[PDB]
């Protein structure tokens, strides 16, 4: 692809003698590296950088006004994936973003898997009903996939989504558009993400990725004396997930575990904090926290569950309350803080 | 009086050919015909023309004129009085400023607030310029910018109404949401090669748009902290980028804002948060700010500055944006 | 070549080129009798020509007493404006040598350079040239430093007018600036009111770091050329050159050492190391000074400086 440019024949001959293949190859190196390779001088090396940089992109001017006004041209800035409940959508101001990793962390029995299943079901609805008209990919890491609960949810779906007409519901093939994968190791998870997910995403069979418990293998394979390889693996995984989500305009939902706090990270008066440290926290866009209070349900009788927004570039820190029943996860009206 | 050839940007081949021929000083080739030079040395005539052009390519400003220019050029206010007071008035032009902090502390909010504030009319003490935003993380949301711009417009309208002047009304006639949104230029870089390419293309873009007064690169740690095992190459690229950015800021009278990330340093069985990318990166920036939580408040610390003194202030993030108290 | 020196004609030059004599060294490194047999030139003219060429293009020695007397009234000692550093440096730093200041970020190298420049511009009333490569020079800080030494506005303006500011962001610009300064001083020998006495390079590391790395060798040659330029400026023109450098820790030994490598370690004639006082007791201004290298004092002595009190 280096011959599409306009260079002097001597420069092209020199760069061909240096076994340089593409524009990414030449932009990968530095000025002194190209000086040592091509045996050129600074002005023509600078001109080569000029030409390559202009080749990658240029001549296009984008302003915030265009992003704000041209909604159809930029679906990332204006389109959100619904959660299946009006109250949760109101808490999230529309739903999940279409570009970036969204975390969901909490203690056991908080209700993360139920939310994952509900999102996997709701991603298949038409555009006007909050969906993306596509399937989903589910990756299991700790336990086996709960198929019985999925069958119950698919059966009960017409009774949860009241707004959608029944005729459109009848033609929806819920079970045929969900793909299930199983992973037993860190290397297996990395290989799966690198190979199987892009194939499914490119063909258009799915527009949502659920890594589920991402902390499960890292908690068991890396100790406190091997933080550097763990950080390297986490950075690679996060970079790959972000690249895939940006390329295919599909949300990525990750489920995380918590550890006892036992506050540089802003977790002073909290009992538990998300695991995997700050290296994993640096890769996220929206951070949520689902919690259950067992000391208050002992008085109420019914479980007390809250969903909280820890951090977001466009959402204030707030919370609401929800319940879990046979239909699925549903929010409680008039509880947002 | 004598200038050696080694100090000139020539290719190694032509330079070694000249050295082997017998040429040692720059002035020695100033009286040699290019055809005769090509004949004796053995280079082509194009090479002789290029080297003669290059060799003939290499004002007087005192501290008083520099002080006058510094006084004439303003600062960029952050709408946080304490931060402006400890910074000397605001973010200074012709300098490189770096912001560090833990996730969810408010760096992107500061970037958006600066992008909005750079356009305040000079009648209110602003600079009246435009901003360039380079996003390497996809965290730029237009709705937040709209909220910040609306809050700034309301604040300026209230100030103008309180003053009850005539110049303020004329200045606020053209300070609308559409112009503010249209005076921000947006770029998205998904890799460090793309970031380098955009930074390379920046000077021509700034030559075309001479009213730009702010350049923001929200995120330099992310492109350089993944899938890069050769750390020497990373350091070389970072040093080159820092030199290019300071040269750009000085040449075009801009303000350069960079955001960094925090890592953990493990010593004496204790964990402390330090800025990433190594120790040699600390020399790159001119001003370094660090954001952190103390108990529940957010603190801004002037870690390094060549003109002011180390301090610490309090700020908070409101629905209107970056504020104080 | 024609015009290089008297007694050389183009016919003789071409004839010498015919027998593989091209440069001055080639003509000098030859034999009178052996060369004057292939072409048979003038016998006694060749020795006269070589003597003339040696006269123009060779340095000459000087007796010890002569330059002792010359340097007795030529070398000057310039105070830095800080008493502790003056005592550490033995009443200041001498002209005709290169001084280096090393330290980590926030050590105070720029503050020391600014204080020196202000003191020389006001206390001694002499011209100062400042070379900036990282944007660390501010006029407000210079004005603040000057306000602590005088209160006359005209005096402050006159002192500020004696400091020249030059921006150089790559190695080639710095080399061009230094060569231009050399030429200007060479042309300005007759004048005495306006000649630059002190040259400050804010950071030599900022312009050499991008060129170092890989398996290449161009960066070493360029930095050696820069060192040669600095040495020529310091010695030949009797000036005072001050540069700053970064600090690095050795990976295999854990010892702090100056950056830019072992080749650069030999350049300065005097080195000063700045440090922070163990964190505690150095909350601001309080910095730790040391004499890492010298040629007139034992190495290792330590002193105390306070940046906050200078303003
Ligand atoms: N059919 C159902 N009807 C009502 N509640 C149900 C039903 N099935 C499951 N639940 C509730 O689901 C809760 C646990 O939710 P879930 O399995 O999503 O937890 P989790 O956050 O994924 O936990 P873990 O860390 O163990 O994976 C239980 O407390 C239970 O009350
Ligand atoms: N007016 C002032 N009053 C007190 N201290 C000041 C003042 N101006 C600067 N400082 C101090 O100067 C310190 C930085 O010193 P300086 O700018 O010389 O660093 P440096 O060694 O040149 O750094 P770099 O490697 O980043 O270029 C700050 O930590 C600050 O405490
Ligand atoms: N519209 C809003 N109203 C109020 N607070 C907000 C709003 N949007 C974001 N915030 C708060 O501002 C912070 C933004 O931090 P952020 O800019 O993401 O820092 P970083 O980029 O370092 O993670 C979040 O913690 C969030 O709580
Ligand atoms: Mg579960
Ligand atoms: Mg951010
Ligand atoms: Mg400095």
């Amino acid at each position: 692809d280096l011959d599409l440019l306009d260079l002097n024949p001597r420069i092209i001959a020199a760069i061909k003698k240096a076994k340089l293949k593409s524009v990414k190859e030449v932009l990968h190196f530095s000025g002194p590296d190209l000086k040592r390779l091509t045996n050129l001088s600074s002005p023509e090396v600078w001109h080569l950088l000029r030409t390559a940089s202009l080749h990658l992109r240029g001549s296009s001017i984008l302003t915030a006004l265009q992003l704000h006004q041209q909604k159809e041209r930029f679906p990332t800035q204006h389109q959100r994936l619904s959660l299946g409940c009006p109250v949760l959508d109101a808490l999230l101001r529309g739903g999940l973003p279409l570009d970036g990793i969204t975390e969901l962390a909490g203690r056991s029995s908080a209700g993360k898997t139920q939310l994952a299943l509900q999102l996997c079901l709701a991603v298949q609805f038409p555009r006007q009903h909050g969906g993306l008209e596509a399937g989903a990919v589910y990756i299991c890491t700790e336990d086996a996939f709960p198929h019985k609960r999925l069958q119950q949810l698919m059966a009960q779906q017409p009774r949860l989504r009241t707004d959608v007409p029944g005729e459109l519901l009848q033609k929806l093939r819920f079970g045929s558009q969900i793909f299930i994968e199983h992973v037993a190791d860190v290397d297996t998870l990395l290989e799966c993400v690198n190979k199987k997910v892009p194939v499914l995403l490119s063909r258009g069979m799915a527009r949502l990725v659920v890594i589920d418990s991402v902390a499960a293998p890292f908690r068991c394979e890396f100790d406190s004396q091997a933080s550097a390889p763990r950080a390297r693996h986490l950075q690679s995984l996060g970079a790959t997930l972000r690249e895939l989500s940006s390329a295919f305009q599909s949300p990525v939902l990750c489920i995380n575990q918590v550890t006892e706090a036992m506050g540089p990270l802003g977790f002073w008066d909290e009992r538990v904090s998300p695991a995997l440290g700050i290296t994993w926290a640096n890769q996220l866009l929206v951070r949520l926290l689902a919690d259950r209070l067992r000391e208050e349900e002992a008085a109420l009788g019914c479980p007390a569950r809250t969903l909280r927004v820890l951090s977001a570039p466009h959402l204030p820190p707030s919370s609401c309350s929800y319940t879990i029943s046979a239909e699925g996860v549903r929010g409680t009206p008039g509880t947002q803080s | 009086m004598q200038r050696d050839l080694v100090s000139f940007p020539l290719s190694p081949a032509v330079r070694v050919k000249l050295v082997s021929a017998g040429f040692q000083t720059a002035e020695e080739l100033l009286e040699v015909k290019p055809s005769e030079l090509s004949k004796e040395v053995g280079i082509s005539k194009a090479e002789a023309l290029e080297t003669l052009q290059i060799i003939r390519r290499e004002k007087k400003c005192t501290a008083l004129e520099l002080l006058e220019q510094e006084h004439t050029q303003g600062f960029i206010i952050t709408f946080c009085s304490a931060l402006d007071d400890i910074l000397g008035g605001g973010v200074p032009l012709m300098k490189t400023t770096e912001i560090c902090g833990a996730p969810g502390v408010g760096k992107t909010q500061l970037c958006m607030q600066l992008a909005v504030d750079v356009q305040i009319p000079e009648c209110f003490g602003g600079v009246a310029g435009e901003a360039v935003f380079i996003d390497t993380e996809g965290s730029f949301m237009v709705d937040r910018v709209v909220d910040l711009a609306t809050a700034c417009i309301q604040h300026l309208q209230l100030i103008a109404e309180k003053h009850k002047g005539e110049e303020h009304r004329k200045a606020l006639e053209d300070f609308t949401l559409d112009n503010i949104l249209s005076h921000i230029y947006y770029f998205r870089c998904r890799d460090y090669t793309e970031l380098l390419a955009q930074v390379y293309l920046l000077p021509d873009f700034l030559s075309e748009h001479s009213k730009v007064r702010l350049v923001i690169v929200d995120g330099i740690a992310f492109p350089f902290r993944h899938d890069l095992d050769d750390l020497s190459l990373r350091t070389r690229l970072l040093n080159g980028l820092a030199q290019q950015m300071i040269s750009l800021a000085n040449n075009h009278r801009l303000a350069v804002i960079l955001t960094n990330q925090m890592t953990t340093k493990i010593d004496r069985n204790q964990a402390l948060l330090v800025p990433a990318l190594g120790e040699s990166w600390g020399h790159a920036a001119t001003i370094r700010l660090i954001f952190h939580w103390d108990r529940k408040q957010r603190l801004a610390t002037l870690y390094k500055s060549p003109s002011q003194k180390e301090c610490t202030v309090l700020f908070q993030i409101k629905p209107q944006g970056f504020r104080d108290t | 070549r024609v015009g290089l020196c008297p007694g050389l004609t183009e016919e003789m030059i071409q004839l010498l080129r015919s027998h593989r004599i091209k440069t001055v060294v080639d003509l000098v490194s030859a034999d009178l009798e052996e060369v004057a047999q292939k072409c048979g030139l003038s016998y006694k003219a060749l020795v006269a020509l070589r003597r003339v060429l040696l006269a123009q293009f060779s340095a000459f020695p000087v007796n010890g007493a002569d330059l002792y007397e010359e340097l007795k009234t030529s070398t000057a000692i310039l105070s830095t404006g800080i008493g502790s550093l003056d005592k550490l440096l033995d009443a200041g730093l001498y002209t005709g040598e290169v001084t280096e200041i090393v330290g980590g970020p926030g050590s105070g190298k720029t503050q020391v350079c600014l204080c020196m420049a202000a003191n020389v511009a006001h206390g001694l009333q002499q011209n100062v040239l400042y070379v900036d490569s990282n944007g660390g020079l501010t006029a407000s800080r210079l004005l603040q430093l000057l306000q602590a030494k005088t209160q006359d506005e005209e005096e402050q303006a006159e002192a500020l007018r004696r400091i020249q500011v030059v921006h150089a962001f790559d190695i080639f610009q710095m080399l061009d600036v230094l060569q231009e300064l050399r030429g200007t001083v060479a042309q300005q020998v007759t004048g005495s009111s306006g000649t630059v006495k002190v040259v400050v390079v804010d950071s030599v590391t900022a312009v050499v770091s991008p060129l170092l790395g890989g398996q290449q060798r161009e960066g070493l040659a360029l930095m050696m050329q820069l060192a040669r330029e600095l040495k020529t400026l310091a010695r030949d023109l009797g000036m005072a050159v001050v540069v700053t450098n970064h600090i690095t820790r050795d990976r295999d030994s854990g010892r702090l050492k100056p950056a830019l490598g072992r080749s650069w370690s030999f350049v300065p004639s005097t080195r000063i190391l700045l440090d922070t006082i163990e964190g505690a007791g150095a909350s601001g201004g309080r910095r730790m000074a040391c004499l890492a290298k010298s040629s007139r004092q034992p190495t290792g002595f330590q002193e105390m400086v306070d940046i906050g009190t200078w303003g």
